[PDB]
Formats: structure tokens, C-alpha cells, sequence
RNA sequence: UGACCUCAAAUCAGGUAGGACUACCCGCUGAACUUAAGCAUAUCAAUAAGCGGAGGAAAAGAAACCAACAGGGAUUGCCUCAGUAGCGGCGAGUGAAGCGGCAAAAGCUCAAAUUUGAAAUCUGGCGUCUUUGGCGUCCGAGUUGUAAUUUGAAGAAGGUAUCU
RNA sequence: GUGUAAAGUUCCUUCGACGAGUCGAGUUGUUUGGGAAUGCAGCUCUAAGUGGGUGGUAAAUUCCAUCUAAAGCUAAAUAUUG
């Protein structure tokens, strides 16, 4: 079908047509509110990757997030410490742009489960993001025995939890020695060798 | 198949040998008729990147190993660039008849 | 604190020993007598009864 | 801060260690709540066992390798030579593992062998089965009915051979040839 | 369609295929998928794209 | 138990212990391995020796199991033939007939040359062994046969 | 005179979110007292305070794993590895992982495939019934793709001996 | 029970789609036991198809081993000053 070829395709970022459809798409995104409503995704087969379903319960929007790193919001840059931590500027925030995006979509929306999300276009000033969202009230979604999951309470604001690709891939939660120190949570695996374990005999 | 003691070129215990089917999963980097004939319809749709174009440029004013720095710089990898540089010198020869 | 020693460990031979020895002076009458049981109107020591 | 003739310390108490602290108290209860557990999964389910058989493997690295235990699943292939498909096979007790394979013969033998062992013992009600059948078994442990067993160690008498090279000059020939054997290939290849 | 399977539904009834009763259908194809793959089988004879997708 | 402790025994006296003039204090001297350089180095250098530098080459990651190799000497090796036949073996034992004597499957990595054989053929299944032990073990009519 | 796309309005039909609790849980943000007998890297500590989000557990989870063996085989926890490899004004300090024994064990789902001889799929309104729902019908969603079929351990399409 | 249905099983042939501003690279900050750089994040560059990742000393050359990322669900063993 078509999808492998729009795979292909938006993998030529820097081909003459793809470059064309940004600078168009990344104009009227800015032109639009921050966070507004998609119609339909403007990637369809990346939708379709990433757990959309043209079925009535599946909700796009589109979100725009500030780029750069983040500024110590400490007044006139005093941070009242020692030198190590005097620094305000080239600091980095700990979650992508992608989990921001993800995050304040889902607060927009309330109602609904932040599903997934992928990147649509960038300019100096901006990422731009569609954040894939699953209503769990409505009928088509609870009766769908592939979606039902997200229904159970265990999935409320996964995206602030970091329950989503971007956020365990910001939480580090992949297999091996690269990732020793947050496999099961970081703070989890810091508590567990901190713990001081007695028993009644004591070894 | 192996030496039967504990040092040296090839060493460990003699076991006899049994012939492992292979996995389906080690048939990833294999190409298809599929993902060929769609690639080749999308490479003459999009075209050539900014960097690939100068790429061939450099190669044909016969800077080999300035287009290998490029690449390099570019892709990141020697790997990736002996390869993309290996690709665009095939592109020269099929834009030449 | 709840994390102060309150179990002990002692070593399962021991114990066995101590066992062996608490089992052996069962058998002395002075020593039941000395520890308060009311046994002079038993014949002999170990006392030991039917399978009734 | 220093002082004596004493072993110097790593005490690592200079964090809030206090709020850490695990005392298992609840030792005997857990092991009486695991007991419970355990009756109860087996009570459901009489007389079908508790325990999927499990295979026999390997210990990996060359300080076990010695020691056999028991795997994690069956290969495919040792289950393709009892004749049981994978899926039928996790429904009568029997675990898969799609990640092992075999390499060599041996573990894969004693697989077979275990798992033909465990067929030949295995009774599959149905139907038309009644209740007098079913309570004529008694819930097997399979974990002890078929243990792991190590190989025996090599032991009695075997005639003595004594080869002309001795084993110390083996090894250090062995040793030698592995450490220069890159080089003198690259001289040869120069030459 | 409905029509159609009431006529299928009446030749099951007399012991027919269902098959026999209806024509081989000759319409339109459309669904860019199916277009698609039907493109590169060479089993299209005309394609219409729509200029304003 | 505290009934047994000196704690008891200096209730009454003013200072339990710890003298008038020095005054019990919370950290004289600095807290842990304080001072090792400047004024703990004459505790250090008396009675551990080597404790400041570096000496050697780093390792990174390294892993234990491949240095695994449990020693048995000669003098040690006959105590893995099976007790209830230990005397027959060293009575009947012969070039025709020895016992072997599997050190890996008994857990050793290397068999060591200390200590003298009994005067009976043996046969020594080992990953390693040293040379003495090796020339010990032929001497006695015995051989050592190498495994992984 | 009508479609379509995008965007609105309604006290439109029906829903949903917010707030609370604190012991454990998932993240963000984030000190300094303190230790180094001073102190700035370090330490305290990836801790306290601050912010966001859950459940009865949470999280993790069926390998882009560990290994280097004669190989193991999702995740988690315990015992051990080990105060070790290593990190460290190589100072004060700090510091995991593989193997091994055990507790518990459970496996799987999509996307990428032409149903193309038939969108076979689904929310809602209306009617009715035996009502956590079934049946009928009509709009709507949907071909910019809803069902069936496959998930790499495979699997598909043809042929194939028939069996369970 | 509408079981000419559904599913598995043997063999032969032809195939076998497998996730991109992502991997990866540089640099900056932070963090880690991770040490010519463990993870995370920002910015710049930006892929491939037996390709890609990993193999704890940076690099090129040659092999080998092992998995198959950039999509998703899942009880139990574990925690618990409420
Ligand atoms: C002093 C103890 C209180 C406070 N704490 C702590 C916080 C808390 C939080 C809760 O939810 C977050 C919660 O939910 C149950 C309960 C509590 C309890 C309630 C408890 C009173 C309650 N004890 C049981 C019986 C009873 C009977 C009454 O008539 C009655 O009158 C008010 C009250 C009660
Ligand atoms: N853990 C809380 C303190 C954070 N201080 C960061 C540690 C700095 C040391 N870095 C180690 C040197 C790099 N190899
Ligand atoms: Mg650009
Ligand atoms: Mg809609
Ligand atoms: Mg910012
Ligand atoms: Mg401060
Ligand atoms: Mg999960
Ligand atoms: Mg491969
Ligand atoms: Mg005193
Ligand atoms: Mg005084
Ligand atoms: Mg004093
Ligand atoms: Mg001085
Ligand atoms: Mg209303
Ligand atoms: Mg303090
Ligand atoms: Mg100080
Ligand atoms: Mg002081
Ligand atoms: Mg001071
Ligand atoms: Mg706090
Ligand atoms: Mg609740
Ligand atoms: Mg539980
Ligand atoms: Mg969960
Ligand atoms: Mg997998
Ligand atoms: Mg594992
Ligand atoms: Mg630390
Ligand atoms: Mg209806
Ligand atoms: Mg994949
Ligand atoms: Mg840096
Ligand atoms: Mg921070
Ligand atoms: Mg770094
Ligand atoms: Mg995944
Ligand atoms: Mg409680």
C-alpha cells in the first residue's frame, strides 16, 4: 500500500519536496494557536506506527513547544550555594520537549489518555509535536478489546508518570549494563542499595 | 571443534556438535524485491540531500578523500561514510549513460 | 529502636548437645528432686508408662 | 580519629541510614503466609502438579561449568523431536524457552530424554473421564520426580597411558602458540 | 448490496452456491492502498488522482 | 548485657572515666580517616604501611569467574577417591588398573605439587597442573590427563 | 440548487476532568547545615523542602539482554557477589554488575499485506426484548483505511499424507 | 451445539513487508562505579538494509559472538510511620 511509501518518504527530510512541505506546514502551525486540534494526522502512517485508528475515540492535537535548554528561574541568577551549583545558564531539563508537548496536551485534555506522539516540524524557535489521545469513555473504545487496557485507572496521566515512549526513554528504562542504575527506577534501584536489611538472626 | 584443554588458540571442552535452523530474526539486515522497488520509486521522487550533492561534486573533481571527510563530518561514522560515498559514486556511474 | 539484636544464634551441634545433657539428667533423681518435682513416690527414673 | 594498630573500616553510615532500615521481623510470618499460598495453588488445581517441568542446562562461564541445573524451557527443537507443539505442550506442564537453543547434542539428548521420561508418565483426562479416574492420582512433586541430576564424576579403574609430551609442556605450548599467533601469521603473510 | 445477499439468501435456500446468481462484478476500485497494490501488480488500466489531497 | 558493662561501675565517680583534664569531647582529631597526611601520619605509616598511591594498572570490569581456579595439592589429592575404597585402591592399583581421580568435578581448577604420593599409580584429570606435580605424579607410575 | 475541507455556535444528546488522603509508588525540581579536623572539586545527596501523577500495590517485564561457557534465557525480590571491579583534592570518602542458591513464575499485542467476487468494521438515534446486554432499522464514522489474516519464537501464498 | 467450521500437526517450492529529525556522530550541562566520556537532556549534523545495536581504553583494517531499537499489554513473588 501507500504507507511503506510515505515511510520512505518522510525519511528524505532534505529532498527539495519534503523541505517545500515544511516550511509551508511549519508557517500555518505557527500561524495556529499553540495547542489546537488536527483534523487528521498529518502523518498518517506515523499515527498508524505509533497506535492510531481512524475510529471515533482516537484524537489528535497539535502542540508547540518552546526549544532550547532551561534557565535557573532563580532571581538575578544568585543561587545562594556553593560554586558547583552557581550555574543558571546551559543548564538542560531532564524531559524532551517531546514529554512537554505530551504533558500539557494532556492536561488540556483531561477527558482523554495520552496514547503516544511523534514530531511534525521544527523551526529555531519551536518544535512542533501530535500527541495521538484515546477517549476511555466512549463505547468504541471500551468495546475494543485491543484498547481496553487504557481504560483501567492504572493509566491515568501515564504521561506525567513517564509511562510513554518518550518518557521511559527519558527515565532510562531499557535492558543491559548501560542501563544499570535506572532499569527498574532509578530512585527505586538508589533506595534498594541504600536499605539496610536485618534479620532476626543476623548474618 | 574445540582443543579439548584449558589454554590456548581455541580452547574449552569437545562437545559434538548439533545444527542450530536459524533464527528467522537474523534475516533483519536482509534486503526485499519490496522495500527495493519502493525505495527506488522514492529516491526519484525526493531527489538528493544538500550534503549529497556536494558529495558528488566532490567526487567528480576527483577529491575522494575530501568527499570522505564530508561524509564523515556529515554522517557522523567512517563506516556510514565509506558507504554513502561507495552510494554516490554509484549514482555517478548510473548518471552517466 | 526496633533494630536492636533480639534473636541469637547458636550453633545447631550445641544445641543438640545441650539437648542430649537436659535428656540425660531427666534420669537423675536428685536432679528432679532439686529442681522441685514431686517424684518420691516414683519407683525408678526414667519413668515410663504403656502405650495405653 | 586515628588511632592503634586496628584494621582500617569502610563503615558507610554517613547518609540518613536510619530511614532505611529493614528489620525482618515478619520472617516467620511470610514463611507461614507462604506456606498458606502454597497449599491453596495446590488445593485448586489436584491433582494436576504445581510445577511445569522445567529442562536441564548448563551452568554458563568456566566456573560453573561443571554444575548442570534446571532451565528456564524447552527448545522447539527438543520439543519438534518429542513431537509436541509449543502451545499444546504449555498446556500439559511442560515450559518453552523460544530464546535457548542447541548447539551440541548433549543437553539436547538429555532434554529429549527427560522429556519423553515426563510423556510416558503423563495422563490426560478428558470428557469421558470420571471421578473415580481422577481421584485414583495423588499430586506429584515434578520438581523431585524428575530432578536434576549431575553426570558422575569419572572414578574407578582405568588402565594408565603416558604420552611422550607432558601435560605441563602441553599447556605452556598451547600458551605460547595462542600469544604469537597473530604475529608469526603476519610475518608469514609478509614472507 | 442488501438486495443482493437477499438474492444469495434465496439461492441458498434453493441449494445453490450463491455464486451462480450473482455476476462478476465490474466497478471502480478505489482506497489508496488497494489502488496502490493494484498499480504495482499492472492490474490498473486508468488511475485518477484527486489534485487536492 | 549492661549489668556487666563499666557504665555501672562508674556511677558515683565525677567523670566515668574520662579523666578531669581531658574532658570527653565530640571528634578531637577529626571525624573518620581525618589528618592520614598531616596529623595522623604517624599512625598510618607505623602500622599501615602502603596506604596512600597508586600502584598497578586499572582493570575495568572485570569479572571473577574467569579467574576461578581452586587449588588441591599432592598430598591432598587422595582424599578425592572414595573413602570405601581408598585402601583397596592403594592396595590392588596397578599400570593395568589405577584409580582416576577427576579434580575439576571435584572443584579445582589446578592441581599443585606440594606434599608427597602415596607409591601407586594414578590417573589425574585436571585444567592445570604445575610442573613438579606433574613430574611427582608420573614418578609414581600415575599420569595426568588434561580437560576443559 | 448541492457536495467537500477547515473552522465556529447552542442551557443542543450523552459523558468525562478537576478536589481530598500520605505510609508505600512513578517522575520533575532541588539545597544547605554536615564530613573533609580550614576550604572551593568532593561529601551530605542524585537527600530535605517545592511541583506533577497513580494503585492496592505501583513500577518493571517477555531481550536491539547477559555472556565468552560444554553457554544461559521476560520482569521483580531475598542470600551472595562485595565494601569487591571501579570512581575519588586517588584525600575524606564512595561503589555497582554478570555468574551461583532461592521466592514466584505466564505469556503475548500492534504497524508494515489487495476483502477487492463485494467495509465483511464501529459510536449514536428510533423501536423492541429475556437489559453490565440481544435483535431490527436509520443516520453517521470510515477507503487520507474500520474488520478478518501475521508479529520474527515466525509467518504468508500455492501443493501436500492424512490424522488429533 | 447450524463444527462440510475453527485450530494444530509432516513435507516441498516461491516468498518473507519488520517502527526516521530516529539510530548514530559532535559539542554543552548534569548525572553515574562507568574510567579518551554510564544514562538523560539541549543544540548542530544526520543514516542504512545482512543493515542496525552491543561486546566497559580512544582509532583504522579484518573477523567472530549475540540480539533485533526507535510502537504496545500483562498476574505472582516485592514495598507499605496512611
Ligand atoms: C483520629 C482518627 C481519624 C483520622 N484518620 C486519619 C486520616 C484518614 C483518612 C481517610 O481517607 C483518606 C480515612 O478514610 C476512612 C480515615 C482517616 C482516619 C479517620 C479516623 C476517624 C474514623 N476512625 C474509624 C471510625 C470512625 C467513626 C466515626 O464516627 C468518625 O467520625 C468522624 C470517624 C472514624
Ligand atoms: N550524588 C550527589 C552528588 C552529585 N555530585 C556529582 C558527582 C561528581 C563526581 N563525578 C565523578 C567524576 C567523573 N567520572
Ligand atoms: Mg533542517
Ligand atoms: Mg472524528
Ligand atoms: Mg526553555
Ligand atoms: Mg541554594
Ligand atoms: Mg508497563
Ligand atoms: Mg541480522
Ligand atoms: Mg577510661
Ligand atoms: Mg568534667
Ligand atoms: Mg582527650
Ligand atoms: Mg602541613
Ligand atoms: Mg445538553
Ligand atoms: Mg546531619
Ligand atoms: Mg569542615
Ligand atoms: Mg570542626
Ligand atoms: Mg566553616
Ligand atoms: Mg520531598
Ligand atoms: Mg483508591
Ligand atoms: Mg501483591
Ligand atoms: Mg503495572
Ligand atoms: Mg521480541
Ligand atoms: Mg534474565
Ligand atoms: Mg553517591
Ligand atoms: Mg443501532
Ligand atoms: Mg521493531
Ligand atoms: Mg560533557
Ligand atoms: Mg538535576
Ligand atoms: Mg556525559
Ligand atoms: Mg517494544
Ligand atoms: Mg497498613
Amino acid at each position: 500500500g501507500a504507507y511503506k511509501y510515505l515511510e520512505e518518504l518522510q525519511r528524505k527530510k532534505q529532498s527539495d519536496v519534503m523541505r517545500f512541505l515544511y516550511r509551508v506546514r511549519c508557517w500555518e502551525y505557527r500561524q495556529k494557536n499553540v495547542i489546537h486540534r488536527a483534523s487528521r494526522p498529518s502523518r498518517p502512517d506515523k499515527a498508524r506506527r505509533l497506535g492510531y485508528k481512524a475510529k471515533q475515540g482516537f484524537v489528535i492535537y497539535r502542540i508547540r513547544v518552546r526549544r532550547g535548554g532551561r534557565k535557573r528561574p532563580v532571581p538575578k541568577g544568585a543561587t545562594y550555594g556553593k560554586p558547583t551549583n552557581q550555574g543558571v545558564n546551559q543548564l538542560k531539563y531532564q524531559k524532551s520537549l517531546r514529554s512537554t508537548a505530551e504533558e500539557r496536551v494532556g492536561r488540556r485534555a483531561s477527558n482523554l489518555r495520552v496514547l503516544n506522539s511523534y514530531w511534525v516540524n521544527q523551526d529555531s524557535t519551536y518544535k512542533y509535536f501530535e500527541v495521538i489521545l484515546v477517549d476511555p469513555s466512549h463505547k468504541a473504545i471500551r468495546r475494543d478489546a485491543r484498547y481496553n487496557w487504557i481504560v483501567n485507572p492504572v493509566h491515568k496521566h501515564r504521561e506525567a508518570r513517564g509511562l510513554t515512549s518518550a518518557g521511559k526513554k527519558s527515565r532510562g528504562i531499557n535492558k543491559g549494563h548501560l542501563f544499570n542504575k535506572t532499569k527498574a527506577g532509578r530512585r527505586h534501584t538508589w533506595k534498594k542499595h541504600n536499605t539496610l536489611s536485618l534479620w532476626r538472626y543476623r548474618s | 571443534a574445540k582443543s579439548g584443554i584449558a589454554a590456548g588458540v581455541n580452547k574449552g571442552r569437545k562437545t559434538t556438535a548439533k545444527e542450530v535452523a536459524p533464527k528467522i530474526s537474523y534475516r533483519k539486515g536482509a534486503s526485499s524485491q519490496r522495500t527495493v522497488f519502493v525505495r527506488s520509486i522514492v529516491k526519484e521522487v525526493a531527489g538528493l540531500a544538500p550534503y549529497e550533492r556536494r558529495l558528488i561534486e566532490l567526487i567528480r573533481n576527483a577529491g575522494e578523500k575530501r568527499a570522505k571527510k564530508l561524509a564523515k563530518k556529515r554522517l557522523g561514522t567512517h563506516k556510514r561514510a565509506l558507504r554513502k560515498v561507495e552510494e554516490m559514486t554509484q549514482v555517478i556511474a548510473e548518471s552517466r549513460r | 529502636k526496633t533494630w536492636r539484636r533480639w534473636n541469637v544464634k547458636v550453633n545447631h551441634n550445641e544445641k543438640r548437645y545441650a539437648t542430649a545433657s537436659a535428656i540425660a539428667a531427666s534420669a537423675v533423681t536428685s536432679l528432679v528432686l532439686a529442681r522441685g518435682h514431686r517424684v518420691e513416690q516414683v519407683k525408678e527414673l526414667p519413668l515410663v508408662v504403656s502405650n495405653e | 580519629a586515628i588511632s592503634k594498630n586496628l584494621p582500617l573500616l569502610n563503615n558507610h553510615f554517613r547518609k540518613h541510614w536510619q530511614e532505611r532500615v529493614r528489620v525482618h521481623f515478619d520472617q516467620a510470618g511470610k514463611k507461614a503466609s507462604r506456606r498458606q499460598s502454597r497449599l491453596r495453588k495446590a488445593a485448586k488445581i489436584a491433582p494436576r502438579p504445581i510445577d511445569a517441568l522445567r529442562p536441564v542446562v548448563r551452568a554458563p562461564t568456566v566456573k560453573y561449568n561443571r554444575k548442570v541445573r534446571a532451565g528456564r524451557g524447552f527448545t522447539l527443537a527438543e520439543l519438534k523431536a518429542v513431537g509436541i507443539a509449543p502451545k499444546y505442550a504449555r498446556t500439559i506442564g511442560i515450559s518453552v524457552d523460544h530464546r535457548r537453543q542447541n548447539k551440541s547434542q548433549e543437553t539436547f539428548d538429555a532434554n529429549v530424554a527427560r522429556l519423553q521420561e515426563y510423556k510416558s508418565k503423563l495422563v490426560i483426562f478428558d470428557k469421558k473421564t470420571k471421578a473415580s479416574e481422577v481421584a485414583s492420582f495423588e499430586q506429584v512433586d515434578v520438581s523431585a520426580t524428575f530432578p536434576v541430576e549431575q553426570p558422575a564424576p569419572e572414578s574407578g579403574l582405568r588402565a594408565v597411558e603416558v604420552p611422550e609430551q607432558t601435560a605441563y609442556r602441553t599447556l605452556r605450548l598451547a600458551r605460547n602458540e595462542k600469544k604469537y599467533k597473530g604475529i608469526r601469521e603476519k610475518r608469514a603473510k609478509e614472507k | 448490496k442488501k438486495e443482493r445477499l437477499t438474492k444469495e439468501a434465496a439461492a441458498i435456500a434453493e441449494g445453490k452456491t450463491a455464486k451462480d446468481v450473482s455476476p462478476k462484478p465490474v466497478v471502480v476500485k478505489y482506497g489508496l492502498n488497494h489502488v496502490v497494490s493494484l498499480i504495482e501488480n499492472k492490474k490498473a488500466k486508468l488511475v485518477l488522482i484527486a489534485n487536492d489531497v | 548485657p549492661t549489668r556487666l558493662t563499666k557504665t555501672r561501675k562508674h556511677r558515683g565517680n565525677v567523670s566515668a572515666g574520662k579523666g578531669r583534664i581531658g574532658k570527653h569531647r565530640k571528634h578531637p582529631g577529626g571525624r573518620g580517616k581525618a589528618g592520614g597526611q598531616h596529623h595522623h601520619r604517624t599512625n598510618l605509616d607505623k602500622y599501615h604501611p602502603g596506604y596512600f598511591g597508586k600502584v598497578g594498572m586499572r582493570y575495568f570490569h572485570k569479572q571473577q569467574n574467569h579467574f576461578w581456579r581452586p587449588e588441591i595439592n599432592l598430598d591432598k589429592l587422595w582424599t578425592l577417591v572414595d573413602s570405601e575404597k581408598k585402601d583397596e585402591y592403594l592396595s590392588k592399583s596397578s599400570a593395568s588398573a589405577a584409580p582416576v581421580i577427576d579434580t575439576l568435578a571435584h572443584g579445582y581448577g589446578k592441581v599443585l605439587g606440594k606434599g608427597r604420593l602415596p607409591e601407586v599409580p594414578v590417573i589425574v584429570k585436571a585444567r592445570f597442573v604445575s610442573k613438579l606435580a606433574e613430574e611427582k605424579i608420573r614418578a609414581v607410575g600415575g599420569v595426568v590427563e588434561l580437560v576443559a
